[PDB]
């Protein structure tokens, strides 16, 4: 609310003007590129909104209530983007993400995001095309030359 | 838009215009100024000027 | 490992680690794909004879 | 230190408080989770800064 003051200090009418300030909005997309044995999740709003920072948490089996995530699931971390190399991630099983946008003021809900890593085994094994030599063979495959 | 003047004794006119908004967004989301062009005009003699 | 600010800066922290050990594992994703064409010169005259 | 001023500028006893500003604390603990060739170090700290 605005009010012009004389010079003699009396008041005038007011005027007034409404703004909201708003928590970040949740992300809409989720990008996931498959890896060797990592997944990569980079998460995009519609708005710039250049304030925003991501906060990922990562869970094994699928929650079935949004505000069990917080407690059940564990906090990998806040970035930009985030990457998820460890032995435990496998090719063969699923895994599941949860990510929410935080800033200063306020925090977004939840969002799932599924992902797998890569399965191209004859991609990567392409890199190996002829450097396996007798040395790379094991004890109970040896014993198959001297036979 | 055009409008008439019918008032008999007025010595100057004043014209209140402006634009809604100005931000030109980019496709990564910046944001940069634009420019925008008016004519005032008043039908004097018989053309408008 | 130390940690710093605009203000100033800590002392240093020292850790000791390693890459995975665990050959089993990674050597499972490749558990049937292996052919002769994976397979060296040395091993290929083994073929032959 | 804080001191009141009448109108007429006349100055009151003082009252005061210290404050200090400080480094940060070194890193409690590391985390190193092995991976395929690479080591990944992900530091923290007692409270939160």
């Amino acid at each position: 609310t605005v009010r012009a003051v004389n010079a003699w200090g009396q008041q005038g009418d007011p005027a007034s003007v409404s703004f909201r300030i708003a928590a970040p909005a949740a992300p809409s997309r989720i990008e996931l590129t498959p890896g060797y044995f990592q997944i990569t999740a980079t998460p995009h709003l519609a708005v710039y909104d250049p304030t925003v920072q991501f906060e990922f948490w990562f869970s094994e089996k699928q929650i079935a209530d949004i505000r069990q995530v917080e407690t059940s699931t564990r906090y990998l971390g806040t970035a930009l983007y985030w990457i998820a190399a460890s032995i435990n991630i496998k090719p063969g099983h699923d895994y599941y993400f949860y990510i929410r946008s935080v800033n200063t003021v306020g925090k977004s809900a939840f969002v799932e995001a599924v992902g797998r890593a890569s399965d191209d085994a004859e991609g990567y094994l392409d890199f190996f095309k002829g450097k396996i030599t007798e040395s790379h063979l094991g004890k109970e495959l040896l014993e198959k030359v001297e036979l | 838009i055009t409008r008439t003047i019918t008032s008999a004794n007025i010595d100057r006119l004043r014209f209140t215009f402006g634009v809604q908004a100005l931000v030109e967004t980019t496709s990564k989301g910046d944001r940069n100024p634009s420019e925008v062009r008016l004519l005032v005009q008043i039908q004097r003699n018989g053309g408008w000027v």
